DNA sequence: CTCTGAATCTCTTCCCGCGCGCCGTAGGAC
DNA sequence: GTCCTATCGATCTTCGGAAGAGATTCAGAG
């Protein structure tokens, strides 16, 4: 999900891009 | 009643439901909302892909748990693919996309 | 002049539809309103449609629908069902008056204890009006001969 | 329904009778009526060959290939009986020809 | 397959043929005594996939050593049986058929595109009245539905300078004649012609639908089904129950009805049945 | 003569689990 | 008995939902 730890993962993916 | 592993339904590979059948508890929509209320995303992903739906994944999870690795390979919930066929059986062309 | 009219009928009960119309015409003594009722059949041209030589009176319109296993006629509107045509009757009467088992082809049987089994043509019993098709019995998948009626193509 | 005839041919008496017993017993068990076995006359070829590679015309060997024939007639077949017969496999080297009607 | 987006759009008939691995013809699934799947049925082994785990139906091969090969005793391809739940088939309808959803949504998309009332389009589709297309040198409008008595008038008043079809055929011809972009431009300039908000709002809806169809790769005739794909059988199992019987399956019976009706229509069209009979068969097929 | 009002049409919707327990193609032709 | 085809192709499928929303008609309305 794009929330919580899932939001952390998505945010890392978007920042490393 | 408690279930570790047993019968799996045919049309969708989710575990059976009931006591007279070796079935597991249903994780309703309210429970999903409650999990989303916390930041638990790995818990939800496991609960709705490995434990219940992804046929290939739930065996690879079994080996790791026996091996003591405690790592999951989610893949994709098989039931979802079934949905696609039900829509692809109509005059609708719905498909996954790369980008 | 009694134009033909086409009537819907219970498939499988079509002969009973024709008979039940034949009785009701005489019982209601409307013999002067019906000429013939056609159910063409070959060794059935129209699977579930009955042709009736008739005129168009409201009494006849309700009489046909008063026969069992009859919804009604097929036409443009329910108020006035329509005849078929001039030449259509003639064509239907014209018809009412008027495949090789290739070696190697994979067949299925039509009757017998071996009916509907995956066989494969093995030889040609042609001038006998017969057949011979290999099948998979007791590992000794045996050279097995069949009647010509036992093909399924 | 026409009866089905099974003609078994083999070079061995005991093997052919074992296969025949299997077939008839299966047919009886699966509720078919079977009129068999019938021991049809057994062919016996013969061959006489010189055993001496050169001359010695009187030294010979006579050999024989005995071919045994058994007939099993199954009258009034049933789908159940036919399926049982199909799933029953017979000893190899025993030829079976099925005539139908 | 890894993915990042989901796209939904209309499916062209050739796309449906691309989906399919075979054409289901015989409306039979399995024997009532033996449990083998009947070929060219709703459960055809060579169309959707083998039933055995890694063995062909014909039994010619029972090993991974022959995986991926094609048998010639039954025609079934030997592979993983799981594929049987993913392969689809298709039924080529003997005549066009309108997609029910697009016919009777909250508005009528098919009706909205042609600006034709839902009642009248349903009347046309269910073979109740004619509709004149390509009317040419006749006092017959672009669509201008007309009844059989009205059609009986046009049959002799005019010759072949007009065309009036019935059912989904007329709607498909109208859709195939839709000059979509020119129509949208004309309507978007006609919007400024009048201040009738009661009609301006639905005109805005119509032009929005036209713009959505123009921008998307969708084409109008795709609202009319011509090939109907069949669901993979493993998603609609005919599971047995206690004793030698199979549990009833809802989708299987609907497909059986459709296949039987379409085969009857094909048989008649081969035998040149009268217009009344073929019209009734086409209506029954559409309703099935 | 239609327009821009209402009024009268059809369609969609209605908590979560959990257990029992039955009950589950039909008539007609060779 | 088996196995077949077809499915109110001569009835009336229920009246003890409410509402809420559109969509579709009409109606004085100028
Ligand atoms: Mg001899
Ligand atoms: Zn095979």
């Amino acid at each position: 999900i794009p929330a919580g730890t899932g939001y952390a993962y998505h945010q890392d993916r978007m920042r490393r891009r | 009643h408690a279930r570790s592993t047993g019968s799996y339904s045919l049309v969708t590979q989710q575990p059976l439901g009931g006591k007279a059948q070796f079935g597991g508890q249903r994780f309703g929509e309210m429970e999903v909302w409650a999990l989303e209320a916390y930041g638990a995303a790995y818990t939800l992903q496991e609960m709705l892909t490995v434990k219940s739906d992804d046929v290939n994944g739930r065996t690879k999870m079994y080996k790791n748990i026996v091996d003591g690795n405690h790592q999951m390979e989610p893949g994709m919930p098989e039931s979802f693919n079934v949905l696609l066929k039900e829509i692809r059986s109509l005059g609708i062309n719905i498909e996954l996309e790369d980008e | 002049k009694k134009r033909w009219y086409v009537v819907q009928a219970f498939s499988g009960f079509e002969g009973r539809v024709a008979t039940s119309l034949r009785e009701h015409i005489k019982l209601h003594n409307m013999e002067d309103l019906f000429g013939e009722v056609m159910v063409p059949t070959e060794e059935k041209f129209f699977p579930g449609y009955v042709l009736v030589q008739m005129v168009m009176n409201d009494a006849s319109w309700h009489l046909v629908r008063s026969v069992p296993r009859v919804m009604g006629f097929i036409g443009g509107t329910s108020d006035r069902p329509a005849p078929i045509s001039d030449k259509e009757v003639d064509a239907i009467m014209n018809r009412l008056q008027q495949t090789l088992f290739e070696p190697g082809e994979m067949v299925r049987v039509n009757d017998g204890p071996f009916a509907d089994f995956n066989g494969v043509v093995e030889e040609v019993d042609y001038e006998k009006s017969r057949l011979k098709v290999s099948v998979s019995i007791f590992g000794r998948a045996t050279p097995v001969e069949l009647d010509f009626s036992q093909v399924e193509k | 329904n026409q009866r089905i005839r099974i003609r078994l041919k083999a070079f061995d008496h005991r093997l052919i009778d074992q296969a025949t017993a299997e077939i008839v017993e299966t047919a009886k068990r699966t509720g078919a009526q079977v009129r068999g076995p019938i021991p049809l006359p057994t062919r016996k070829e013969r061959f006489t060959v010189l055993i001496s590679p050169h001359v010695n015309k009187d030294a010979r060997d006579q050999y024989e290939i005995r071919t045994h024939l058994r007939l099993v007639d199954i009258v009034e077949p049933t789908e159940k009986t036919v399926d049982a017969l199909m799933r029953l496999d017979l000893a190899a080297g025993v030829d079976v020809q099925i005539s139908l009607g | 397959e890894e993915f990042d987006a989901i796209k939904i759009a209309l499916a062209s008939p050739d796309m449906i043929r691309s989906w399919s691995f075979g054409e289901v013809k015989k409306p039979e699934t399995i024997n009532y005594r033996t449990f083998k799947p009947e070929r060219d049925g709703l459960f055809c082994a060579r169309i959707f996939g083998p039933v055995k785990d890694y063995e062909c139906l014909c039994g010619k091969y029972k090993r991974l050593k022959h995986r991926g090969v094609i048998c010639e005793k039954c025609g079934v391809e030997v592979t993983q049986t799981k594929v049987r739940r993913e392969r689809m088939g298709h039924i080529e309808l003997a005549s066009p058929t309108a997609h029910i959803w697009f016919l009777k949504s909250l508005p009528s998309r098919i009706g909205l595109l042609l600006d034709m009332p839902l009642r009248d389009i349903e009347r046309v589709l269910y073979f109740e009245s004619y509709v004149v297309i390509e009317g040419g040198m006749t006092n017959l409008e672009r669509q201008q539905i007309l009844t059989e008595e009205q059609y009986l008038d046009a049959l002799e008043e005019f010759g072949d300078e007009f065309d009036a079809k019935m059912g989904a055929e007329a709607i498909q011809a109208l859709l195939k004649s839709m000059d979509l972009e020119q129509e949208c431009e004309q309507l978007r300039e006609e919007l400024n012609e009048t201040n009738s908000e009661t009609k301006r709002k639905k005109l805005t809806k119509r032009i929005k639908l036209l713009e959505a169809f123009v921008q998307s790769g969708n084409k109008p005739e795709w609202m009319i089904l011509t090939v109907l794909p069949v669901l993979p059988p493993d998603l609609r199992p005919l599971v047995p129950l206690d004793g030698g019987r199979f549990a009833t399956s809802d989708l299987n019976d609907l497909y059986r009805r459709v296949i039987n009706r379409n085969n009857r229509l094909k048989r008649l069209l081969d035998l040149a049945a009268p217009d009344i009979i073929v019209r009734n068969e086409k209506r029954m097929l559409q309703e099935a």
